[PDB]
């Protein structure tokens, strides 16, 4: 019921840039497998042990925060549902501890090899230690997403990568079907170690960064008529065409006539001529070329026929006598030095070119090959088996000059040719200014959408920046001005220049100024926005779009403002942190959605705390309020009570005697006349649920299947890990009558089965020992009228107010009490930066030893538990 | 019954006897994951004499099968540790005691 405090320590997360990804075309290999050598950690080096855990994780929801999260502190791999841990004899997933039965089970002692790994084919997850396998797997869980090694630690670790046979040695030889983690890593990138989700990296003058865009699902995945008389007969000539080029290069570098083909002794077949080749190269070029004419009309480039008077009056180039090969012939190809190309034609030779490469990737796919770093031949692994932008620039400008060749000779023909979300980084509202003249800098590491400017302290994170009467800001990219609309001014930024922003609060004049230069508006003033009122006060705002890199100097030392007296000073603007003997602390936002209360406020839902008669027990209802035109705003909410239900620690294994001796409880919610029960979803939720997407579905549910046996191959045990165990509404059922939609738990043996209308369905879930689970109900206004909580009680079971309450457990009547209310899951929340960071060493020490990283600075931190939602 | 889960290895031929001292850095949880007792926050090991009742029966029960050095984890059923009052405005009565001993010197 109280709060409670407890020292946690700090840990991080780093991942190299190797993700593994399944989708229908798929063209990674899908079983991968790497290496953890550990050779430092010290046992116990503040009160609470260190945190080690080593697994996979995924890209959209493993998201490791340094302060705050889910249990009571210190979230790292194995937390939640995304990521697998694995301390040695412990396997976590979902915030709980499943101990293993391994040979010699310990922690992760120094001197020990920890190897994970990994199948997509179908879902297994296997770890071993020490070239010794555990006994447990993590099966069933869901692809959407793709996943990359991820080790967190606490403060006292040194620990070693193993990722390939090039960057480390493998002391145990991997199962046959496992590739070294090393052959995923992409053409345009380097391996590096990187932190995941970060806001605060330090720079030589701490910089702040943005969100960056990681790979999405479908993104490796390669994607995909008649043909008039007109162009028919210019196949033929096109084909000749390619074939005299090829000629001319192949003379060129050293290939030569000749019946037999070699590519060492440089021997070409087709040299010779057109004609002179044999007919599967023939019939080879009239395809291919009968291919590149079909993209040509397929994106929808008009193409017309005319002056073939002119095609036909140009000759072929000129060869010189050094130009003729060792046999005697030679190759005319078609001059195409009159006709120039342009930018128009530029694009459309770049997207020809990544058609072709795309409809070739897919077809190698289809016949069963894969990508890796290296080329090998009969394992069916080629390295450019990547999409077009994923492509290195090498292979795309060898085909764009391939290309480049067909274009200009059919335009030398007479052809013609016819054309995540946003982060925003504001100080503590304690410092909130009222009076005065204040001053502080921004530089951009990075030119993009960047916002800088004041802030007043009731800014709420789920608008724009800029958007709405709270703030005073200007964007830089385009150069305008964001409050209530957009408006041109000044200059577009550049990429290392230092943003100055001034506010004076005596004449409510606010002043921007870009590299020491006053920035002037199209009408000639000087100051940007005027007459501003003061009310609740000012404070310095920055936001950074995707991939965006630049810090906020505030202003605490005076000699590192570089541009404050050039411009700034002698007008007597002060900077803001100017005595100040510690840093300011920075608020910034998060992309993990919370669950919090509905406003009362609110122009769209309210609720309303209906009371008990002797018919209709105490129930709430949910009404739109604005159903019909004048600004209404559907999308799919997602409501939860306020209390948890918490099952019986040791499982078990109408009349008084029965009410009073049972443990089963019962809640239902009714489906009002218009609201079509297709978009409800009506069950429990555990509360490590932060997934607000606007195409929820059950098939969207994370679920993790583990499985832990013997040593002789044959299981024990199978529990499965969700957070949303809720039913569809639409597989029960302008319709005129409602739907009453019941659930049923048993706190006793841990089975929830679901009733809809008084009858019993087929579906079951069993869960934990130790769980807490909130009723939820997730559901999409289709009607002014949407859903109705009843917390009502059946012939013998009792209502849901007594497992939530140790006062009402024995009274039977349904009650609803004022801490009962609802609540809606928010996209967006504001947390607090720390402000010491732990210290990671990351360094490559050798080709065999690894990627070695270790962290020695101790850092402890104080935080509150909040036990009625396990929410630090 | 006392279930000793070990969590790291140790010597394994050096175990306490009877009249003898040992040191324990314990910290002990609760079954729900709630600490209510460390020995680390103070920085000041714990000392006991086994066979003369000073700590509880699941205690010494549990750290008479150790070794020194080695770290293990404990469940100390309710009925024998404070099984009906408890001890107030610590331990709930009729909870489950979970126990991470380390023997650090002297058996």
């Amino acid at each position: 019921l109280l709060l409670q405090t407890n020292l946690i320590n700090y840990v991080t997360s780093i991942r190299p840039n190797i993700f593994v990804g399944r989708a229908e075309g798929s063209t990674q290999y899908g079983k991968w497998y790497f290496e953890v050598m550990v050779d430092e950690v010290v046992p116990f080096l503040t009160a609470q042990a260190t945190h080690l855990r080593v697994g996979w994780a995924l890209t959209e929801g493993y998201s490791p925060y340094p302060g705050g999260g889910e249990g009571w502190g210190g979230n790292g791999v194995g937390d939640d549902l995304y990521s697998y841990g694995f301390d040695g004899l412990h396997l976590w997933t979902g915030h709980v501890a499943r101990p293993v039965t391994s040979p010699g089970q310990h922690l992760l002692a120094p001197e020990d090899v920890v190897s994970c790994c990994l199948d997509l084919s179908v879902p297994s997850i296997s770890f071993r230690i020490n070239g010794c396998p555990v006994q447990g797997v993590f099966e069933a869980f869901n692809l959407d997403g793709l996943f990359f090694p991820v080790v967190s630690f606490s403060a006292g670790v040194k620990v070693r990568f193993l990722l390939g046979g090039r960057h480390g040695e493998f002391k145990f030889l991997p199962p046959p079907g496992y590739a070294p983690c090393h052959e995923a890593v992409l053409p345009r990138e380097r391996l590096r170690l990187e932190p995941i989700k970060e806001y605060r990296r330090e720079g030589p003058r701490p910089h702040l960064v943005g969100p960056s865009r990681c790979l999405s699902h479908t993104d490796f995945v390669p994607c995909p008529i008649v043909l008039p008389p007109h162009l028919e007969r210019i196949r033929e000539k096109l084909a000749e065409n390619i074939h005299e080029l090829w000629a001319l290069t192949r003379i060129e570098q050293g290939w030569t006539y000749g019946p037999v083909r070699d590519d060492n002794k440089r021997l070409h077949p087709c040299l010779v001529n057109f004609h002179s080749l044999p007919e599967p190269e023939r019939n080879y070029n009239l395809q291919m070329s009968g291919e590149t004419l079909k993209t040509l009309l397929a994106l929808g480039c008009h193409v017309g026929m005319a002056d073939e008077k002119a095609e036909d009056n140009l000759k072929k180039t000129k060869l010189p006598k050094t130009y003729m090969m060792s046999n005697g012939y030679k190759p005319a190809p078609l001059d195409l030095s009159h006709v120039r190309l342009t930018p128009a034609q530029t694009t459309l030779v770049d997207r020809l070119a990544e058609n072709g490469h795309n409809v070739w990737a897919r077809d190698r796919v289809a016949q069963g090959w894969s990508y890796s770093a290296v080329q090998d031949i009969p394992a069916r692994r080629n390295p450019r088996l990547v999409p077009y932008r994923l492509l290195d620039e090498a292979t795309k400008r060898s085909n764009r000059d391939s290309l480049c060749q067909a274009v200009r000779t059919l335009l030398g023909y007479g052809y013609n040719i016819e054309p995540d979300r946003v982060r925003i980084f504001r100080a503590e509202k304690s410092y909130t200014v009222q009076s005065g003249r204040w001053y502080f800098e921004f530089e951009a590491v990075t030119t993009g959408e960047m916002r800088v400017g004041w802030a007043r302290p009731e800014l709420r994170p789920d608008v724009e920046l800029g958007a709405d009467e709270l703030a005073y800001v200007f964007n830089g990219h385009r150069g305008q001005r964001w409050h209530l609309g957009s408006e041109p001014f000044g200059r577009p930024w550049q990429s290392g220049d230092v943003v100055g922003c001034m506010i004076d609060l005596t004449e409510n004049t606010i002043i921007f100024t870009l590299n020491g230069e006053v920035l002037m508006s199209d009408s000639g003033s000087e100051t940007a926005f005027r007459e501003i009122e003061i009310g609740d006060g000012f404070l310095p705002v920055c936001s950074l779009g995707p991939g965006q890199v630049g810090h906020l100097n505030l202003g605490q030392d005076v000699s590192s403002l570089r541009f404050f007296a050039i411009c700034g000073l002698q007008e007597g603007f002060e900077p803001f942190a100017i005595n100040m003997q510690r840093p300011v602390t920075t608020w910034f936002s998060k992309s993990l959605p919370q669950f919090e209360p509905v406003p009362p406020e609110h122009p769209h839902y309210e609720v309303a705390r209906m009371d008990g008669t002797v018919d209709t027990p105490p129930c709430l209802r949910l009404a739109h309020r604005t159903w019909g035109s004048q600004n209404s705003l559907v999308e799919m909410l997602f409501l939860r009570l306020s209390l948890p239900v918490q099952f019986h620690q040791h499982f078990r294994c109408d009349d008084p005697e029965i009410i009073l001796n049972t443990t089963t409880y019962y809640y239902s919610v009714r489906v009002f006349a218009g609201q079509e029960p297709s978009c409800v979803w009506v069950g429990w939720v555990t509360p490590d649920y932060h997934q607000h997407d606007m195409n929820f579905d059950l098939s969207k549910v994370r679920a993790v299947t583990v499985t832990m046996g013997d040593e002789q191959g044959n299981v024990h045990s199978s529990l499965k890990c969700s957070n949303c165990y809720m039913v569809w509404g639409g597989d029960f059922v302008i319709s005129h009558t409602d739907l009453v939609i019941g659930c049923l738990v048993d706190l006793a043996t841990g089975l929830m089965t679901f009733t809809a209308n008084g009858k019993e369905s087929n579906t079951f879930f069993q869960v934990e020992p130790n769980t807490k689970l909130f009723p939820a109900v997730f559901v999409l206004p289709t009607h002014q009228n949407v859903i109705q909580f009843e917390l009502g009680k059946q012939k013998n079971i009792m209502p849901l107010s007594a497992a939530m309450f140790l006062s009402e457990r024995k009274n039977p009547a349904p009650q609803c009490p004022p801490r009962l209310e609802v609540q809606m899951l928010m996209p967006v929340s504001w947390s607090r930066m720390p402000n010491h960071f732990l210290q990671v060493e990351t360094r490559r020490a050798g080709e065999r030893l690894g990627w070695a990283v270790q962290c020695q600075d101790p850092l402890t931190m104080m935080a509150l538990h909040i036990p009625e939602e396990n929410r630090c | 019954g006392v279930e000793i889960e070990t969590i790291s290895p140790g010597d394994g031929r050096t175990f306490p006897k009877k009249g003898q001292t040992c040191v324990v850095h314990y910290t002990g949880m609760l079954q729900n994951g709630k600490k209510f007792d460390s020995s680390r926050d103070r920085n000041k090991p714990f000392k006991f004499r086994i066979g003369k009742q000073e700590v509880i029966k699941g205690f010494e029960e549990g750290a008479a099968q150790m070794s020194l050095g080695q770290r293990a984890k404990l469940t100390c059923t309710p009925d024998v540790a404070y099984g009906a009052t408890g001890h107030p405005g610590v331990i709930p009565p009729n909870a489950t005691l979970i126990f991470d001993v380390e023997l650090l010197n002297l058996e």
